[PDB]
């Protein structure tokens, strides 16, 4: 019903940078919570997730090294870090549930753009 | 080994009286003429399936068979029963129990209760959660095999606990005869006397002679030909056609669309 | 109780008074199937059962027979003959916390949808993808329950909502709930409106031979209607006989 | 249909399986259907329990039904 | 729908504290309105009410000579104050119409806690 995101920017390939957003319980209360993105040229994919007990992490492979997922059941926010960031991941970045419905009704925050120069 | 369903596994259907009548009704009863197998507890009691209600009987002079436990896996996950006559009083417990594979006697929790010369005849069934039991008890002249008659059961317990039975064991205590069919759900003319007393019954599907009895509801045919049934040739195997179409057609595209 | 696990009651040897729920004017909805409301009062019951959880106010028209969505479906199904009342409450000042009440859970995926009335409260990670998930968590393996995360912020639609169901067993086996209802006595060889336990009609009592078995509460005729019964109070068998009427 | 002495002679059936082949269902084929269970035999008597198409049934001689 | 409380807090018996509370009209129409309390080992009572129209009072006997009840109709609140409190007296009040349900929907505000010492 509620879902924002912030952390992005632009930045030049490499460096780091850290994504942040946060849902309202209803969302923030399922199994997992993740991060997705979309860019020109390429469709909506999962980069990695985070469950809501165990903190159970899971990456993309494609992203394995670079990217790390976590969550604060204190704050109702889910966090994604990218390190050493490469011009491919430019894409506005999402706040979701793993699990999620091609519905349009299913619904999506804005996203935050993160840009990555050479 | 196996015994001969002699009339035997008939018991009240409901908690209604009727009498001097012939009265068709559907429930789980022991078919007639079935095959009931025997086991003996001498020098095993191996745990046997539930299928859709189960037939009992025993033949005793010590009392040596003295309860039953109906379950599942019968180590404490699912609500299961025990029934134990203790040769003193009867108890009564259900609960997520962990079990011995060879409980005995000598010589969380949903319910709690507490209270040859001859063969006890009983029936258990499960309906919604209420554990139903039938029972009778009458002298033999028999020393190995089952007696034959007919005499319908009565209710003793009913009991909405919600316990799941798929296997149960047979009680004994040691230092040993007993029988276990199965029920099904068939169609029977009952035949109440004067009392009351269920004293006959007719098992519609056993053969032709039976079908044409609960037709014309009666125990007596005159002669003649009657119309009792339809034969229909049964299908074998199902066939499913559709073109062999591979194509999707838009459906997430207008639902999906940037513009209405 | 959480709806994928919700808990059930049983009423029973009692004398139920439902006009203390009805008249509360303290519910969002009380609706009964096979009943009316009020006339409850009148009946008589073998068992009753109260089946209790709860679930967002959206979902509150999930709970029906002949229903279907995500709770009807894998958490509390109703049967299409359904005889009971369904009542329920906003619950948005005590269930809703702030920061998120993530204590209750609903179950989103199964393998196949629930039978009327059953629970399923297994946490076997559910296999949405080919790969065997073997209990753990992943792309495409999903722990089978969410929360609700209710909070006192959200629209009503997601504010949870205290349900409980209240089954009706309308069966011809002894009651052992009965409305608040008072007794008068009995009389022989008089014609009488009379009701026993629920059973009504008119006809003359008189002392009956017919034996019933410790466990049969009335006699039955050819049309249904019950020609014997046996009293409530005392353990004796009355006949009832048709009032005498014929042609003029 | 079932054709049956009456059951204070004898508890013996015999079955008849309206216009249908024996081929689809001690068995005789006639026109009424396939009557299974009666003894077809070249005697004749009056008739007993009609069956059809010309054909009785009767029990008879230790007893059967023939047709 | 909506009923609040203050007036409460911590005092020695004797003295004096004055509690109050106010109500959206919903409540504050209803025909009579008043105090109830609550306290561990007790189930809840009314206290005092007052009517709507005449001002008129009324006490539980336990409490008549020590509790006055009062309501402002330009304000839409209604008061309660106690002279010379003793300990039995600690409990949790509650403002709500006079007549009420027992079912659980029948809306009541969080209450304000007096806790009266030796
Ligand atoms: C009693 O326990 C058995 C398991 O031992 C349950 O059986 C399963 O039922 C589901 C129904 O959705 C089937 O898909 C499974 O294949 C069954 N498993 C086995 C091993 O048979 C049964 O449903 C439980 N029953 C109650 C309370 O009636
Ligand atoms: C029942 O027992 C008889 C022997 O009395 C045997 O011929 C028959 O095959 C048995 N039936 C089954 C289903 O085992
Ligand atoms: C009762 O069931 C719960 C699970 O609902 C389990 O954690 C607990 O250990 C069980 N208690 C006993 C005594 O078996
Ligand atoms: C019915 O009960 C009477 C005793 O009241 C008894 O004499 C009679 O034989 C019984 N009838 C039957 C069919 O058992
Ligand atoms: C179904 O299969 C036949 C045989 O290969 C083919 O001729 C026909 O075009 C197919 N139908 C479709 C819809 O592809
Ligand atoms: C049936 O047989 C009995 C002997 O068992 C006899 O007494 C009775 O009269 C016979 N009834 C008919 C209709 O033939
Ligand atoms: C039964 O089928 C056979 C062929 O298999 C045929 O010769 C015969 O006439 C058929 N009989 C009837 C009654 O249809
Ligand atoms: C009838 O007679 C014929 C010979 O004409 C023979 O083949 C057949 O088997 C006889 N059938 C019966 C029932 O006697």
């Amino acid at each position: 019903v509620q879902l924002v995101e912030s952390g992005g920017g632009l930045v030049q390939a490499g460096g780091s940078l850290r994504l942040s957003c946060a849902a309202s319980g209803i969302i923030f209360g399922r199994n997992a919570m993740g991060w997705y993105r979309q860019a020109p040229g390429k469709e909506r994919e999962l980069v990695a997730g985070i469950t809501r007990r165990g903190s159970i992490t899971y990456y993309a492979d494609s992203v394995k090294g670079r990217f790390t997922i976590s969550r604060d059941n204190a704050k109702n926010t889910v966090y994604l870090q990218m390190n050493s960031l490469k011009p491919e991941d430019t894409a506005v970045y999402y706040c979701a549930a793993d699990p999620a419905s091609p519905a349009p009704g299913d619904y999506w925050g804005q996203g935050t753009q993160v840009t990555v120069s050479s | 080994a196996y015994t001969n369903s002699f009339t035997r596994g008939v018991y009240y259907p409901d908690k209604v009286f009727r009498s001097s009548v012939l009265h068709s009704t559907q429930d789980l009863f022991l078919p007639f003429f079935s095959n009931v197998t025997w086991f003996h507890a001498i020098h095993d009691n191996p745990v046997l399936p539930f299928n859709d209600g189960v037939y009992f009987a025993s033949t005793e002079k010590s009392n040596i068979i003295r309860g039953w436990i109906f379950g599942t896996t019968l180590d404490s996950k699912t609500q299961s029963l025990l029934i134990v006559n203790n040769a003193t009083n009867v108890v009564i417990k259900v609960c997520e129990f962990q079990f011995c594979n060879d409980p005995f006697l000598g010589v969380n929790c949903t319910f709690e209760y507490v209270s040859f010369k001859n063969l006890r005849e009983f029936v258990f069934k499960n309906i919604d959660g209420y554990f139903k039991i039938y029972s009778k008890h009458t002298p033999i002249n028999l020393v190995r095999d089952l007696p034959q008659g007919f005499s319908a059961l009565e209710p003793l317990v009913d009991l909405p606990i919600g316990i799941n039975i798929t296997r149960f064991q047979t009680l004994l205590a040691l230092h040993a005869a007993y029988y276990v069919g199965y029920l099904q759900p068939r169609t029977f003319l009952l035949k109440y006397n004067e009392n009351g007393t269920i004293t006959d019954a007719v098992d519609c599907a056993l053969d032709p002679l039976s079908e044409t009895k609960c037709t014309l509801k009666s125990f007596t045919v005159e002669k003649g030909i009657y119309q009792t049934s339809n034969f229909r040739v049964q299908p074998t195997e199902s066939i499913v056609r559709f073109p062999n179409i591979t194509n999707l057609c838009p459906f997430g595209e207008v639902f999906n669309a940037t513009r209405f | 109780a959480s709806v994928y696990a919700w808990n059930r009651k049983r009423i029973s040897n009692c004398v139920a008074d439902y006009s203390v729920l009805y008249n509360s004017a303290s519910f969002s909805t009380f609706k009964c199937y096979g009943v009316s409301p009020t006339k409850l009062n009148d009946l008589c019951f073998t068992n009753v059962y109260a089946d209790s959880f709860v679930i967002r106010g959206d979902e509150v028209r999930q709970i029906a027979p002949g229903q279907t969505g995500k709770i009807a479906d894998y958490n509390y199904k109703l049967p299409d003959d359904f005889t009971g009342c369904v009542i329920a409450w906003n619950s948005n000042n005590l269930d809703s916390k702030v920061g998120g009440n993530y204590n209750y859970l609903y179950r989103l995926f199964r393998k196949s949808n629930l039978k009327p009335f059953e629970r399923d409260i297994s946490t076997e990670i559910y296999q949405a993808g080919s790969t065997p998930c073997n209990g753990v968590e992943g792309f495409n393996c999903y722990f089978p329950l969410q929360s609700y995360g209710f909070q006192p912020t959200n629209g009503v639609g997601y504010q949870p909502y205290r349900v409980v169901v209240l089954s009706f067993e309308l069966l011809h086996a002894p009651a052992t709930v009965c409305g608040p209802k008072k007794s008068t006595n009995l009389v022989k060889n008089k014609c009488v409106n009379f009701n026993f336990n629920g059973l009504t009609g008119t006809g003359v009592l008189t002392e009956s031979n017919k034996k019933f078995l410790p466990f049969q509460q009335f006699g039955r005729d050819i049309a249904d209607t019950t020609d014997a019964v046996r009293d409530p109070q005392t353990l004796e068998i009355l006949d009832i006989t048709p009032c005498s009427f014929g042609g003029v | 249909s079932v054709i049956t002495p009456g059951t204070n002679t004898s508890n013996q059936v015999a079955v008849l399986y309206q216009d249908v082949n024996c081929t689809e269902v001690n068995v005789f084929q006639t026109r009424a259907g396939c009557l299974i269970g009666a003894e077809h035999v070249n005697n004749s008597y009056e008739c007993d329990i009609p069956i059809g198409a010309g054909i009785c049934a009767s029990y008879q001689t230790s007893q059967s039904i023939i047709a």
